[PDB]
């Protein structure tokens, strides 16, 4: 379930780092390399975590999720752990069924990659 | 030449290489968006030279130099100099107007008497309709472009992205344009859109000859590294062995 | 050499090459003499024999002795302790550099190592003294350049800066002359040069006098007049 969501997470931070170098001189960038920065540090900032806290991956999948999907451009860079720990807290109690699924086989179905979509993005509309 | 002195230099070549190549690709990028306004330009000298050829027209002096004033540019400047320097000493007796501080910097190491007040600054972007257009009207009524029997432009031609050249164009004066008031206002519009296309022409050159500047200085910066890390791995070879012959000796006292 | 300093009374040339091999040749045999070894394996011993030797060489109230020696520098290490512990020993001392070799400029002195007792004002007088420290600064400004140079090439350099590495490289070239001795494997005739000569031929060259000859026509000669002449040969 996890080395489905984390393909191009793997990608994205290296074309990242690429990039990065580039953010000094950021008047003249492209907009691919515009969209690069925006989706990167957002993926910088979503693998943070604090101490003592360990995620199962039933959390885990659906955060690096949106954060592969880009789901997370248009939220705030500066508040993006608000939004994860929120978003799990949404999950938990809307669309529960999904993490269980997700515990219980361990693997994403086409549903519930489909479904995965639907809840983040009835999430990120608010 | 210990082995830190030796890392130390080594990261601080690498850290001018990637700065080198990341500021050639930003070159590379302004390239892009230079080359619109060159070919605007183009078009319309063109199109505005085509009556001075088809009415066949032809020909104290006013020279106007054209550079933009930024660093790191590489031969821009000095070749554009010695294009002037050459013609000016065919003719001393011109006035000149330098557009941009670094070419003002080069005709007053050589020939200083010839200007007082250089235009500087505002040859940073591509040409603006609005500031060659106040440029012109600048050498009009504080140059007094109005008077001289002949007056010069040079500039740095873009001949490649690999390439330029510099280069001299005349513009006929008034009384100059007559011969196969409103020559006047026609002069002065020509020599704003003249200018307009030089300075133009100019900033394509510059940025292509950046891009170049800063590609060779990546790979200079480069064969550097290669050589400071042959020079590395002997320090550490030479660091390993001396620090283990201190070790054999004192345990073989 | 002492015998003809303290008894015959005369005064003596003494040429010796190459003291660094007495040096190395007490290393070679302190190890089976039973001696614990020294840094880098030399003798422990190294500094008061080598000054056991050396100050015997000095002048004296009964004669004068001027000695020339030759030191070699193991791995072209200024560093090692030999080499390191004779510097001490002597009055003038000539650095030989390979860097300056692989330019093609022989003698392939380095002109800001080699250091001399005598370079003083009260000694050379205040000309010869000016136009030495000015050659050095010039040299040195060069040479830290050397970076940029490489990295920016000539053209962005200050322009003031520009002038003083012109003239650098044409002092480095000037310095160069051709050896009678090298002459079977150089093919360059043997040149001389005078003091008097040397000294003006280099304020000419920092007053800018001769900004205007090639750079090649320093290379290989003697006396600024063998500069002007190769100017016109490489003019023709």
């Amino acid at each position: 379930a996890l080395k489905q969501v984390a393909g191009s997470l793997k990608l994205f931070l290296a074309q990242y780092r690429e990039v990065a170098a580039f953010a000094q001189f950021g008047s003249d960038l492209d907009a691919s390399t515009k969209q690069t920065l925006v989706r990167g540090e957002r993926l910088t900032q979503l693998l943070k975590q604090n101490q003592y806290s360990p995620l199962a991956t039933e959390e885990q999948v659906p955060l690096i999720y949106a954060g592969v999907n880009g789901h997370l451009d248009g939220i705030e860079l500066s508040r993006i752990g608000e939004f994860e720990s929120s978003f799990l807290s949404y999950l938990k109690s809307n669309h529960n069924e999904l993490l269980t699924e997700i515990r219980e086989k361990g693997e994403l179905s086409k549903e519930l990659l489909a479904s995965l979509k639907s809840a983040t993005e009835s999430f990120v509309a608010t | 030449a210990t082995l830190k002195e030796v890392e130390m230099r080594l990261k601080s070549i690498k850290n001018i290489e990637k700065i080198t190549k990341t500021m050639k690709i930003v070159a590379s990028t302004r390239l892009s968006k230079a080359e619109k306004a060159k070919i605007s330009a183009k078009k319309m000298d063109e199109a505005e030279q085509l009556f001075y050829k088809n009415a066949e027209t032809k020909n104290k002096e006013l020279i106007v130099a054209i550079t933009s004033d930024k660093g790191l540019c590489g031969s821009i400047h000095s070749q554009l100099a010695k294009a002037v320097r050459r013609h000016l000493n065919d003719q001393p007796n011109a006035d000149i107007v330098t557009i941009g501080d670094k070419i003002k910097m080069q005709l007053l190491r050589t020939h200083p008497n010839n200007i007082k007040l250089s235009i500087n600054g505002i040859g940073k972007d591509a040409p603006t309709f609005q500031e060659s257009a106040l440029i012109a009207d600048k050498l009009l009524s504080v140059m007094k472009a109005g008077t001289y029997p002949k007056i010069s432009i040079f500039y740095n031609d873009p001949v490649s992205s690999l390439s330029f050249e510099p280069s001299e164009k005349p513009i006929f004066n008034a009384k100059t344009i007559e011969q196969s008031n409103v020559p006047r206002d026609l002069f002065e519009y020509t020599l704003a859109n003249q200018m307009l296309t030089a300075m133009a022409q100019g900033y394509a050159a510059e940025i292509s000859a950046r891009r170049n500047a800063m590609d060779n200085a990546s790979k200079n910066a480069g064969d550097m590294i290669n050589r400071y890390s042959i020079l590395y791995n002997r320090t550490r070879q030479a660091v390993i062995t001396n620090e283990l012959v201190d070790i054999i000796t004192g345990a073989s006292s | 050499a002492e015998y003809f300093r303290d008894e015959e009374g005369q005064d003596v040339l003494l040429f010796i090459d190459n003291i660094f091999r007495f040096t190395q040749a007490g290393s070679e045999v302190s190890a089976l003499l039973g001696r614990i070894p020294s840094a880098v394996g030399y003798q422990p011993t190294l500094a008061t024999d080598m000054g056991l030797l050396q100050e015997r060489i000095t002048t004296t109230k009964k004669g004068s002795v001027t000695s020339v020696q030759a030191v070699y520098v193991p791995a072209d290490d200024l560093t090692d302790p030999a080499p390191a512990t004779t510097f001490a020993h002597l009055d003038a001392t000539t650095v030989l550099s390979r860097g300056i070799s692989e330019l093609g400029i022989y003698p392939a002195v380095d002109p800001l190592d080699s250091k001399s007792r005598l370079l003083d004002a009260a000694v050379v007088g205040q000309e010869h003294y000016d136009v030495a420290s000015k050659v050095q600064e010039t040299l040195q400004t060069y040479k830290s350049l050397q970076d940029i140079i490489a990295i920016l090439g000539m053209d962005e350099l200050s322009e003031q800066d520009k002038l003083t590495v012109e003239r650098a490289r044409k002092i480095q070239r000037f310095l160069s002359q051709p050896f009678a001795v090298a002459e079977v494997f150089t093919g360059i005739p043997g040149k001389l040069v005078r003091l008097k000569d040397t000294v003006a031929s280099f304020k000419a060259v920092l007053e800018g006098k001769y900004d205007n000859i090639p750079e090649h026509a320093f290379y290989m000669v003697g006396g600024i007049e063998d500069v002007v002449a190769k100017a016109e040969k490489l003019a023709a």
